[PDB]
């Protein structure tokens, strides 16, 4: 589980565009420094930049 | 805000 530290505009149709305090979960960050992540807050799914994000 | 990290690679 991590929150946003930044607002994130998606930049392509597989990312997830988030506000800054969202909580999202990880659903897997295991190909590399896009992690595919679930919003807790808005229910989409898609890949978010991992520098973008802090554990809580 | 920070820059983006390259996209995963295959």
């Amino acid at each position: 589980t991590f929150v946003a530290l930044y607002d994130y505009e998606s930049r392509t149709e597989e990312d997830l565009s988030f506000k800054k305090g969202e909580r999202l979960q990880i659903v897997n960050n295991t190909e590399g420094d896009w992690w595919l992540a679930h919003s807790l807050t808005t229910g989409r799914t898609g890949y978010i930049p991992s520098n973008y994000v802090a554990p809580s | 805000a920070p820059p983006l990290p390259p996209r995963n690679r295959p």
